């Protein structure tokens, strides 16, 4: 508990002795921690090093010994985070003191990652100054080199709390929020990392060698569509390898946020350097090369149509599955699944990754591994996670290919496991709701709103994604997925998750986010069974899906236009952070599908249960998906009905002004906003096709005709707004056709359409590039010519 | 006053966003191949005529490369003579990787029901004046020069019946040609141990002035 | 008692040797690469006097400053002292020397072997009447039990040692003295492998004239040992898909985690259960060469090749005259 010599004696005694280490955590010997945790200036370099060494040795326990020790271990860890001040004097400490301190910090961050660490900025400034003064100028020591390596590891461990935008693409890489006071230091950090990378990697560039043939010498670098990558580049220096790997990973984190030209990622020699690094002997180097080469596909535009680079990188990504010690920051499952989803969602009907994997026998191996994982006799957490990953990747296979849908459904034992998973989750939820009061009473005193999530959530989410992928085909919906058990399980999951949200909000936000996500996915999978020409629509309607949708849509949690009661302030505070937009979008999706190609009897039943004000509560929702689904639901509702059109007119008349403002302000380059625009135009069609009164009312408005003219004047060269879109052109032509079709006011309307200048546009569209627009325009012109006599 | 205008707080922007994903979704339809169009007509077997009715359910024709094996059309077909209704799927001929002669197709279980010998395909296609005017070792050479099969008057396709629609089918298939400007369907049935060159010809039937849609999640 | 497949006379074998004797000289009847192999052997075996004289002769040492820098760089005296202390049966002092000189990271499964050899040394020192057995049972329970628990081979080794203590034929094997030398050699090799990166850094950063005796330039050494396996996700299978053979739910075929709570503030990733693929793939080749080939003396492995080649030629009935002297 004193006496540097005695400190070293205790260290020598303790090295490797878990029993003795545990013995120093009990009543009489705890006094040593009051001396270890108090390191102040002017103690002495040797004494500080001895204290840090002894403290690191003492804290180096296994989990089955931390269980014996208890919460005193974590009190000591928190004391190290809080009541120590070696980070404030990082620039004045000694090198060995800094190294030992950072090593202890890595141990603490590994054993207790939730405790808040308050001195990250001091460490970042120390790293920046150390790199800028010592490392780059070559006047550095072994202690400083190992210190900067440990600092790079510590910086890589940070969770980093990136931003959340609900309107961004769901399959691109998420980036981190940045302010100005942090922006200056971020720029400095990125500059330091880039300088380290350049300095270390500029010693091996002369090792790049490639011989190739161009079909129509050196010092030209003409064309690189070869599929052959340069010879291997090997870094013999181990410290250089560690620095290059860690610095390049952190630079990946930092480099798309720094403005500039002639970036390192867009270089011509560095890309070949990394391609050669793909063949290295060091697994860290290989994985970092994979990350660096695959990032642009998710963080860049138009990069996805560069399939030659993918075709030359894929063999090594497939090889990376087989190496035993993999780093913690590399998951080949996630990388492969991300690529497959990228191509599934940008260009369907053509998946380069799937064709490359299918021609070279890899998909069959993956499916064999999936079956073997499902068939194991004993499972644990590792096997459950591996099975979850396999289910996700198989869902990504089957998402957009009937070939793989039928191939996976030819197993006859897969739906059994799907139903087993759903049943197990339902059982867990029922038990939790039954024990709610006792669980609250027991865990309310310290675990107020911090409770772990149910362990089965990832498994059941993967099963629900797979089902959502299967249910996308009519052959499956009518032959093999025609089981009432699946519909029962989906409805039960919806009901149970909503009840859990209503009653068990005391469990916090970690417990409830997976339940909200499961609710979203199960709605997304129900909205396929609900569509017409599917045998389970009657089952879903008999078993009350509209009632569940109504409960979910009148809730103040999902519907912001509703006010919280006075008993629900606790719920308001507890659940305020969770984002719920997928749930709303999919609820409106289901309603839209229920209203497809139905009669006014069904329409009036749904409007009796869910009124029209409730549907209009979402018309101005900040999320684009909710707006799009509301507009498409309005289209399906107004389709072939005069009563509902009158109701919608009564709810507003400035309806045409509202639609004109929406049409002018929406951005046609967004998929959801373009869907909303199509919905608006076809609402106009369905409104015009009702009566002579409605035809007159639509022709009176001038903004509508201005928008129609602006859409119809677009051509191949003039494509600034609306993108010269055949769907919008056909919608406008349909509006005009309904205005002219069905006999005195019709001729006046024709004359008005001629004077406004739409006759010229219809005659101009006869020479279009799309046959549908050409034929519709010529028929409309013929009818106008007939009525113009 | 004007509630839905004064209360508009949706965030409107105008800048070129993250990657433009609005296009390349090749869900192309046709004026007469919409997902709700109806056709009626007759099928002539020997010297007897039966009434037939076709209702289209889904349609998604590819505008570009298409390595996927999802059906291009789908619908219900009802034949009277009692009434037999069957669910059918259809693949369109787009001159690349889905050419005329059945050799050029893939070797997949999905595509193995639409297949016959190239000589049979020739002697069955040659009865269409559209096929004749559009022009077995010469078609393979001259088909590669054709472009933009969707921007043409006639579209050729193959129809195959999978099962019966009320609580799920004869094992032949139809050669079909569709006229894009008048919406006429003309086809021939083929099976190995069947009759020869059974007729089929349909006209649009055509509500039908207002639109309503769906979309698979 | 005849060769048959081939039989070389002395002149024929001399012709065979002379056919390729030039390759060894042009890659660098004379072997020019022998002095460097000798210096590598002397340094890696911690032979200090011969090491210094050989370095002087090769030309890497010019004065006492050079001698001191060489000894400091390669830790020859420290490694020799530790090896001697192990060879004298004083293992507590050897471990104290290791911890004080190289650091607390070297010993934190050679430590288990050192503890076992210390127990055997105490047994031998007493033998050269029950309370003694009780004290050694307490020592074994305090130090060796938990280390040996995470294996079965260590269990059998403790069982052997405890039988040996109980006695008043592997027992006469472990009671011998060759085990001391074997463990000393293992410790020396591990110390070289541990201090190699520092030597690389001092040779590169500081523009030193002393050579990297390990790892001739145009090769690679990796400090990490990895295992590659073909029979996993790859294309080496057929085009055949195996089907599910289990009709029992996964939740019937199934803790070690601790739920902790927070006390802006920085949080870190939770690395709990992030090697699931590596723990599961073995339910469904390695870099020996570059990883751990170069950490032995080179002459030892050349001699192993020589013996293996001789025995293989004999096994295949080819007659070659062995080396004389």
């Amino acid at each position: 508990a004193y006496s540097l010599e005695n400190l070293k004696k205790i260290s020598n005694s303790l090295v490797g002795d878990q029993l003795a280490k545990v013995d120093y955590f009990l009543a009489p010997k705890c006094q040593i921690f009051q001396c270890l945790l108090s390191i102040e200036q002017s103690d002495g370099v040797e004494l500080k090093n001895a204290k840090l060494d002894l403290l690191y040795t003492l804290l180096h326990l296994e989990p089955q010994q931390r269980d014996i020790v208890g919460t005193y271990y974590f009190d000591i860890v928190s004391a190290i985070y809080k009541s120590m001040s070696l980070a404030s004097s990082f620039t004045k400490n000694n090198s060995s003191t800094n190294y030992k301190y950072i090593k202890l910090l890595n141990l603490c961050a590994g054993v207790y990652p939730n405790c808040g660490f308050p001195d990250l900025q001091y460490l970042q400034n120390g790293f920046i100054q150390l790199v800028n003064h010592k490392f780059l100028r070559s006047k550095c020591k072994i202690d400083e080199v190992v210190t900067i390596i440990e600092l790079l590891k510590l910086f890589l461990l940070v969770d980093e709390k990136n931003c959340s935008d609900f309107n961004k693409s769901k399959f691109m890489e998420e980036e981190r929020e940045v302010t100005e006071t942090s922006h200056y230091q971020d720029f400095k950090m990125a500059e330091s990392l880039e300088h380290i990378i350049v300095k270390i990697s500029s010693k091996y560039l002369d090792q790049i060698s490639l011989k190739y043939i161009v079909r129509l010498p050196f010092d030209n670098k003409g064309v690189d569509c070869t599929r052959a990558i340069p010879k291997k580049i090997n870094i013999s220096n181990m410290y250089d390898s560690s620095l290059l790997s860690l610095a390049l990973l952190l630079y990946l984190r930092y480099h798309y946020m720094i403005p500039g030209d002639r970036k390192l990622r867009n270089d011509a020699t560095f890309k070949m350097f990394v391609l050669g690094l793909l063949k290295s002997n060091d697994v860290n180097i290989r994985c970092v090369a994979l990350k660096f080469l695959l990032q642009p596909y998710f963080t860049e535009d138009k990069k996805w149509e560069d399939t030659r680079t993918l075709e030359k990188i894929l063999p090594y990504l497939v090889k990376s599955f087989n190496y035993d010690p993999l780093p913690w920051w590399f998951d080949p499952f996630d990388m492969l699944d991300s690529l497959i989803v990228l191509y599934n969602e940008i260009t369907p009907m053509n998946n380069p990754v799937l064709t490359t994997l299918a021609h070279t026998n890899v998909i069959f191996c993956i499916l064999s591994r999936f079956a073997q994982c499902l068939s194991l006799p004993q499972h644990n957490e590792a096997t459950l996670k591996t099975t979850t990953k396999f289910i996700k990747i198989c869902a990504s296979f089957a998402a957009s290919d009937e070939k793989y849908r039928l191939l996976l459904l030819n197993d006859t034992l897969l739906l059994n496991h799907l139903e087993y998973g759903l049943e197990s989750h339902i059982t867990l939820i029922q038990d939790f709701i039954s024990l709610k009061d006792e669980i609250k009473e027991t865990t309310t005193e310290s675990h107020s709103m911090c409770l772990p999530p149910i362990y089965d959530h990832d498994f059941v989410a993967a099963w629900l994604l797979l089902l959502k992928s299967f249910s996308r085909s009519v052959s499956a919906l009518r032959t093999t997925l025609k089981r009432n058990k699946i519909a029962q399980l989906l409805l039960q999951i919806l009901s149970k998750t909503y009840t859990l949200t209503k009653e068990c909000y005391f469990a916090g936000q970690d417990f409830m986010k997976p339940e909200i996500m499961i609710m979203g996915i199960t709605l997304g999978s129900i909205c396929n069974f609900v569509v017409e020409f599917s045998n389970l629509q009657s089952f879903m309607l008999r078993n009350g899906i509209i009632d569940i949708i109504e409960k979910m849509l009148t809730d103040p949690l999902f519907n912001s236009k509703k006010a919280w009661d006075d008993n629900e302030d606790e719920r308001r505070i507890a659940l305020q952070g969770i984002p719920v937009h997928e749930v709303k979008a999919n609820s409106l999706w289901v309603l839209r599908h229920l209203m497809y190609n139905c009669q006014n009897e069904e329409k009036f039943q749904l409007l009796a249960k869910i009124p029209m004000n409730l549907i209009l509560d979402f018309i101005n929702d900040p999320c684009w998906a909710v707006q799009a689904q509301c507009f498409q639901l309005l289209r399906n509702l107004t389709c072939n009905s005069r009563k509902i059109v009158n109701i919608l007119l009564e709810k507003f008349t400035y309806l045409f002004e509202f639609l004109a403002k929406k049409m002018r302000l929406l951005n046609p380059l967004d998929t959801q906003q373009k869907k909303a625009m199509e919905g608006i135009l076809y609402i106009i069609v369905n409104l015009a096709a009702v009566n002579e009164n409605k035809k007159q009312l639509v022709i009176e408005q001038d903004e509508i005709l201005n928008i129609m003219s602006e859409i119809l004047v677009e051509t191949t060269t003039d494509s600034s707004s609306y993108g010269n879109d055949s769907n919008l052109k056909l919608a406008c032509l349909w509006v005009l056709n309904n205005l002219l079709w069905n006999t005195r006011a019709t001729v006046e309307r024709c004359r008005k359409l001629v004077e406004v200048g739409l006759y010229d546009l219809v005659r101009k569209n006869i020479t279009d590039e799309s046959l549908s627009v050409r034929e519709k325009a010529r028929t409309l012109l013929y009818h106008m010519d007939l009525l113009l006599k | 006053r004007k509630k839905y205008i004064v209360e508009d707080q949706s965030p409107y922007s105008s800048e070129n966003p993250v990657i433009v994903t609005s296009s390349y979704n090749h869900t192309v339809c046709t004026n007469y191949l919409r997902p709700r169009m109806q056709f009626t007509g007759y099928q002539i077997s020997g010297y007897k005529r039966y009434q037939v009715t076709v209702n289209l359910k889904t349609v998604d024709l590819p505008k570009k490369d298409c390595t996927s094996l999802s059906p291009h059309l789908s619908g219900f077909l009802s034949i009277r003579g009692p009434e037999i209704s069957t669910y059918f799927e259809a693949y369109a001929v787009n001159h690349k990787e889905l050419g005329f002669l059945s050799s050029s197709w893939k070797d997949e279980p999905v595509l193995n029901e639409f297949k016959a010998t190239d000589q049979t395909d020739l002697e069955h296609w040659i009865n269409f004046p559209s096929f004749r005017q559009l022009f077995i070792s010469r078609i393979f050479s001259q088909e590669k020069q054709f472009d933009n099969y969707l921007n043409e008057r006639f579209i050729f396709m193959k129809w195959k019946e999978k099962f019966l629609v009320p609580d799920a089918s004869y094992d032949g298939f139809y050669y079909i040609v569709h006229d894009q400007v008048t919406g006429n369907i003309q086809g021939f049935y083929y099976h190995q141990d069947a009759e020869k060159f059974q007729q089929l010809e349909l006209v649009p039937s055509l509500v039908e002035s207002s639109d309503c849609s769906f979309e698979f999640a | 008692f005849t060769y048959g497949k081939k039989c070389f006379t002395k002149e024929e074998w001399k012709e065979q040797v002379a056919k390729y004797s030039a390759m060894g000289e042009l890659y660098a009847p004379i072997e020019p690469t022998l002095p460097r192999l000798l210096l590598n052997y002397f340094v890696s075996m911690a032979y200090e006097d011969s090491s210094i004289r050989m370095a002087k002769e090769l030309g890497f040492i010019r004065n006492n400053k050079d001698i001191a820098v060489f000894n400091d760089l390669y830790k020859i005296k420290e490694r020799f002292h530790i090896k001697h202390l192990i060879k004298l049966g004083r293992i507590n002092e050897a471990m104290e020397e290791i911890n004080s000189i190289f650091g607390l990271e070297v010993l934190e499964d050679l430590h288990f072997k050192l503890l076992l050899l210390n127990l055997i040394e105490m047994i031998r020192s007493h033998h050269q009447s029950n309370d003694f057995i009780l004290n050694l049972i307490q020592y074994s329970q305090n130090k060796l039990a938990i280390k040996a628990s995470s294996s079965v081979k260590k269990m059998q080794e403790l069982e052997l040692a405890m039988t040996l203590l109980l006695f008043p034929k592997s027992l006469q094997n472990l009671y011998s003295i060759s085990l001391r030398s074997k463990i000393a050699d293992l410790v020396n090799e591990k110390l070289l492998k541990f201090i190699h990166p520092r030597i690389q850094f001092e040779i590169s950063n500081n523009n030193s004239k002393f050579p990297d005796l390990l790892n001739s330039d145009k090769k690679i050494i990796t400090q990490n040992f990895t295992v590659y396996n073909n029979n996993l996700v790859n294309g080496s299978n057929g085009t055949k898909i195996t089907h599910i053979s289990s009709d029992q739910p996964i939740n019937e075929k199934m803790a070690n985690s601790v739920w902790l709570n927070q006390r802006a503030a920085t949080t870190f990733h939770n690395l709990e259960n992030k090697n699931y693929w590596n723990q599961t793939s073995e339910l469904l080749f390695n870099n020996y060469y570059s990883s751990e080939f170069p950490y032995e003396p080179r002459l030892t492995q050349i001699m192993k090749l020589w013996c293996w080649c001789e025995n293989q030629l004999h096994h295949n009935q080819i007659g070659v005259p062995r080396v004389e002297n």
